[PDB]
Formats: structure tokens, C-alpha cells, sequence
């Protein structure tokens, strides 16, 4: 039933990037590895949902 | 300079909290007037190097959950400039001076002077620790080293002492300007236990009242002032509350920049010329 009914998704999987200050607890807005958002992502995945 | 206090406190907030927290009779005698029963949990459960919990210091607004246990969050508040300096002339320099340090330093002989050693360019010197030289001593300053005449100080050779002095970074000739201003941070100590969060209080007021003597806030960060907040729950709908009464902290501090003036005269000459009319 899902299979039928949803859409093709690609799902990421979120966790805190290792960027953030040891201080401020701020993330770095330079880090390539998260564009500024303090959250960086896992190698995608192929889902339906 | 332009100043930051909340990054300021966090700075000198982290390290005073460790080390009151390492020490278990400083403690002791910060909460003599709690009933026993608060004081020993307390220092049971946060204090010494044993201690399985801990307190933690940082900025409101992060993504993460902290431990609410124990938390000192630091909240960057209001201010207001409040006085001016004709022209906006802070100060003035004839040579481009850094901050101010305090280090500890030995004597050595040296060619028959005694000399101490210092990291950085000595743009001034203020104290030497324990020492006034009279004329005879013959003291000078030079780069980065302080010198000081041998014949009569033998005794001395290996004298230990703190310099307190002040960097520099460049020669030039400028106008500091700027103003004052009156700035406000928040600090309150979050716990979901309110004698927790009562402790947390008492021990803040303490490293507050000795950051007052340190040459940071005795050069800057002037005039601290104190206001304190009702205990109330901060967050009330978890499987529990957190309690924290707030502190507002208030200093009085100098904004300024360092405009470098170029411009350097050093001849008249004068002429005289002649009116036939
Ligand atoms: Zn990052």
C-alpha cells in the first residue's frame, strides 16, 4: 500500500556537525561539510514515502 | 577597543567555576548559612575531583540539549552610551599600545646588568613586582627586556618577580576615539532542583564578587552592578520544571577605535621676504 501510494523521496539522515564552537556552541559559517546550519547530513538514502 | 562582555564572561566565568568546583573547602565556606542537609548534597553530588556530576557554562540558543541539572546560561542584554569626551578624544598616543599583561619573570645576569625577560615588546612598563629603583640602578627598558645595573644588586642575581607591563604594536602617532557605554548581561543557573539552582546562585555572587579584583574588569568592564530576579520555573510543561533565578550583571565600559594620524612635522624654517609695495 505504501509502495503504491507514495512518492520517491531521497531521505538524509541528520546529525549535529562536529563544526560547532567549543566555546559559543555556535556553528562555523564557513564549515563545508554544513553550509552554516548547525546540522550536518549522512550520504543519502532511496524511500518512499 | 570594541568589547564583547558576554564572550568576557563566559571566558573568565569557565575557569573560576572549575576551579571553585575543585575545591572542596572553598565551597564549604560559600554555603555555610544553607541548611546542612543542601550544603553536604551539594558538595557531595558537584564538588571535588571525584564528583560523577557537573556544572556547565555557555550561550542561549543552541541547537543541542544541555544539562539541565546544572547550567549557567549567559544572555547578552541592553545598553546605552552614557558619557562623551569633547571631540570624542578617548585618549591620545605616541605609540600604538596593546593590552595589558601580567607575568612572572626571573632575573639573569647579564654582562654585569641584571635583566628580565618578558614574551612581547614592553610598549610600557608599569611594575616591576616588589620594586622601586632609585636613578643608581640605572634602569632602562629595551625591546622586549628590562635591564638593571648588577654592582650593587648581587644578592639579587636569581630575584624572582611579576612584570606588570603592556604590549605594543607598532610607532605611530594617533587619536583614540570613542565613548562609553553602559551594557548589560543575564546570567541565570538553570536546574530542575531548586536548592540546586539556589547553590548555583551563591556560588555565581562569590565568582562574581572575586572577578571584580581582576585586571580585566579593573581596566575595562568597570563599575559591575548587580541585580537579581525571583526563583521561577523557566520551562514548565516537561515531566518536570526548571527552575533559575536570574542575575543581570552591569558594567560600564569604553567603545573606541586607534585613527592613526600620518601627518609628522619635524622642521620649521622660516624666510623672510621683502615688500618694495
Ligand atoms: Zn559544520
Amino acid at each position: 500500500f505504501i509502495n503504491d501510494r507514495g512518492i520517491k523521496v531521497l531521505w538524509e539522515e541528520a546529525y549535529f556537525c562536529p563544526c560547532l564552537n567549543p566555546d559559543t556552541g555556535h556553528p562555523r559559517v564557513d564549515c563545508p561539510r554544513c553550509h552554516g546550519k548547525g546540522i550536518a547530513y549522512l550520504p543519502p538514502k532511496e524511500t518512499i514515502m | 577597543a570594541i568589547t564583547s562582555v558576554d564572550s568576557y564572561l563566559l571566558s573568565e566565568i569557565k575557569p573560576r567555576l572549575n576551579t571553585v568546583l575543585e575545591n572542596c573547602y572553598i565551597i564549604d565556606e560559600v554555603l555555610k548559612d544553607f541548611d546542612y542537609q543542601t550544603r553536604e548534597s551539594f558538595k557531595e553530588a558537584f564538588c571535588g575531583k571525584n564528583a560523577q556530576h557537573e556544572v556547565t557554562v555557555g550561550f542561549n540558543f543552541p541547537k543541542f540539549k544541555n544539562n539541565y541539572e546544572a547550567h549557567y546560561l549567559i544572555q547578552l542584554g541592553q545598553g546605552q552610551e552614557t558619557k562623551n569626551s569633547l571631540g570624542s578624544i578617548q585618549s591620545s598616543y605616541f605609540e600604538a599600545t596593546g593590552d595589558t599583561l601580567v607575568e612572572s619573570s626571573t632575573a639573569i645576569r647579564e654582562d654585569d646588568k641584571l635583566v628580565f625577560t618578558v614574551s612581547k615588546p614592553i610598549g610600557e612598563l608599569i611594575k616591576v613586582e616588589d620594586i622601586e629603583f632609585a636613578k643608581y640602578d640605572n634602569l632602562q627598558v629595551e625591546g622586549n627586556k628590562v635591564s638593571f645595573k648588577y654592582q650593587t644588586n648581587e644578592d639579587y642575581e636569581n630575584y624572582n618577580a611579576n612584570i606588570i607591563f603592556t604590549e605594543k604594536k607598532n610607532d605611530s602617532k594617533g587619536l583614540v576615539k570613542g565613548f562609553t557605554v553602559e551594557e548589560q548581561v543575564t546570567v541565570v543557573g538553570l536546574s530542575f532542583n531548586v536548592d540546586v539552582a539556589r547553590c548555583l546562585d551563591a556560588v555565581l555572587k562569590m565568582i562574581l564578587i572575586s572577578m571584580r579584583d581582576s585586571i580585566e574588569e579593573q581596566q575595562t568592564f568597570q563599575l559591575q552592578n548587580l541585580s537579581f530576579g525571583d526563583i521561577a520555573p523557566i520551562i514548565e510543561d516537561g515531566d518536570s520544571m526548571i527552575f533559575g533565578r536570574p542575575t543581570i550583571i552591569k558594567y560600564t565600559s569604553s567603545l573606541d577605535l586607534d585613527y592613526t594620524i600620518t601627518q609628522d612635522i619635524n622642521k620649521l624654517t622660516f624666510k623672510e621676504r621683502k615688500d618694495w609695495k
